[PDB]
């Protein structure tokens, strides 16, 4: 019982694709450049709005609905910045050297010098985006990786159902690579490469989180509660 | 309680 | 390079042979426990393990091919991860216990005496429990530990040469091949092979998490408790 | 210059 485990590989792909959250816009003020306040203002505002859509996306991730409410809360509180980051990184792929936070908010590493810790977090995000770009990450792979983050990042802090679903998503990934014409060796090599990048995404989240609840001295009440979960 | 909850319910 | 010319069997034997020993702690069962002494025991242990780790890294295929600064960087990034997965591996057949040393076995209750320790302990216990349920093999463990060394620091020619990054990834691909070889050798089906491969690499994310959280608390008490010079420098690396 | 550096160097 779950429905997710009964899905086929293509059913899994379409379901995840259809669940994809929209790309939101930042505020349309062309005033340049930014202060430390306005820069963090724009990003925080954006992140807070994205979170509302992330939570509806999560409910549509196969297997997530079968979890108890508190298990859903735990996984989201654990992985929210990871999920935002892999989204940002995916968005920025076609823009080498830049971070596409929103279609009207494309930033480079230089525009972050006005904030402590920003250049460092920017460079890592940029490195990740460049990595995805060199691997030619496909959208169908991206949605698999993102759902994996949701289910995996907090699973060790509770589980069998989640691992069964994680197994299903693995099957789906391999199915995608075989469909693309990759040899068997190429398939497991690519799987590994993709999953290992998730370790770095965790790192970026932890490092970013650490700064966030240090300078948390205006965050939305929701963002504060998500942030408070890591403290 | 938490804002997350409500967002998850509805 | 030699790392790319090694078969899967040769990769395993090389990694197995390079395994560091299991060290003892200075644990005195007569001495009254204290927060300062418990952390002292763990710090002293880690500092001695670090020396073996550094010479272990040199024996990891492909690692010696890198420039010295890259070697330094990879170890500065991965040292706590490598210590932790080692601890977790030693603790597998000790349910609810962490085997820091043969004379230092600990449960989560003995961790409440320092702020932040019980949280790390629970995460480490969960990882060993995961390994125990998965029935992790030694040949798989040594592959995982060397993946961490080469992977954890690689995303941080040229202006910081990209040729090195490619060599590391080639070696990483070889270790992936080695993991798959082991799994097929164990009679697993293709579906089971890539599933177990995924399960293994996903645990590395949690190991990263434990290291990040552990590091965070570690450079907060740097609050009296004596760190060794090497440990102090490794810890400084996660700041600037 | 760096303990790890020296140790890696021997
Ligand atoms: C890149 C990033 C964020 C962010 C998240 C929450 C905030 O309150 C502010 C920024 C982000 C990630 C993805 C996304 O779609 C939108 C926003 C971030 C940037 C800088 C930092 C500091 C280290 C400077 C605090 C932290 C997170
Ligand atoms: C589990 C762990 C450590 C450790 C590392 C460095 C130290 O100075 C002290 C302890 C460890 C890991 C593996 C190993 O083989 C030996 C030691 C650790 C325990 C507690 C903490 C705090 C959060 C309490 C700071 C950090 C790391």
């Amino acid at each position: 019982n779950s429905l997710a485990l009964s899905l086929t590989a293509d059913q899994m792909v379409s379901a995840l694709l259809d669940a994809e959250p929209p790309i939101l816009y930042s505020e349309y003020d062309p005033t340049r450049p930014f202060s430390e306040a306005s820069m963090m203002g724009l990003l925080t505002n954006l992140a807070d709005r994205e979170l509302v859509h992330m939570i509806n996306w999560a409910k549509r991730v196969p297997g997530f609905v079968d979890l108890t409410l508190h298990d859903q809360v735990h996984l989201l509180e654990c992985a929210w910045l990871e999920i935002l980051m892999i989204g940002l990184v995916w968005r920025s792929m076609e823009h080498p050297g830049k971070l596409l936070f929103a279609p009207n908010l494309l930033l480079d590493r230089n525009q972050g010098k006005c904030v402590e810790g920003m250049v460092e977090i920017f460079d890592m995000l940029l490195a990740t985006s460049s990595r995805f770009r060199m691997m030619n990450l496909q959208g169908e792979e991206f949605v698999c990786l993102k759902s994996i983050i949701l289910l995996n990042s907090g699973v060790y802090t509770f589980k069998d159902h989640i691992h069964r679903v994680l197994d299903k998503i693995t099957d789906t990934l391999i199915h995608l690579m075989a469909k693309a014409g990759l040899t068997l060796q190429q398939q497991h090599q690519r799987l590994a490469q993709l999953l290992l990048i998730l370790s770095h995404i965790r790192h970026m989240s932890n490092k970013g989180m650490e700064h966030l609840y240090s300078m948390k001295c205006p965050l939305s009440d929701l963002l504060l509660e998500m942030l408070d979960a890591h403290r | 309680h938490k804002i997350l909850h409500r967002l998850l319910q509805d």
